[PDB]
C-alpha cells in the first residue's frame, strides 16, 4: 500500500532594485573552529558551512 | 577558551614567569611569594655581639 503519485512543476523570475543598507557583523560564510574533548587532553580545528 | 575550560573557567589561581633567553642566572621567576615580605631571612645572616 504505497500511494507515492508523480505528477512535477515550477518556475519563476523577477528584477527588484531599491536601496537600503543595514549595520551589523557578517554573516556568508563563518567559520566554525568546533574542539573535541573525550579526556583532559583536546582537539580543535576550524570548518565553513555555506 | 572558555570551551575548553568546561565547568571550571575564567578563574586564575597562580601565574608563573620565566625567561625567553637564557643567560647569567637562571631566573625561574616565582620568588615574589618573598617579596610582600621583602626581608625574611636575608636582613639578619649571621649578626651576633
Amino acid at each position: 500500500k504505497l500511494l507515492s503519485a508523480d505528477r512535477a512543476g515550477y518556475d519563476v523570475l523577477v528584477e527588484e532594485l531599491t536601496l537600503a543598507n543595514i549595520r551589523i557583523e557578517h554573516h556568508k560564510m563563518p567559520t566554525g573552529a568546533f574542539t573535541t574533548r573525550w579526556v583532559a587532553a583536546k582537539r580543535d580545528s576550524a570548518l565553513r558551512l555555506t | 577558551w572558555l570551551v575548553m575550560a568546561a565547568t571550571c573557567g575564567g578563574g586564575s589561581f597562580g601565574i608563573g614567569k620565566l625567561k625567553s633567553l637564557c643567560k647569567e642566572f637562571s631566573v625561574p621567576k616565582e620568588l615574589r611569594d618573598a617579596l610582600r615580605v621583602k626581608y625574611g631571612l636575608f636582613g639578619g645572616k649571621d649578626s651576633l655581639e
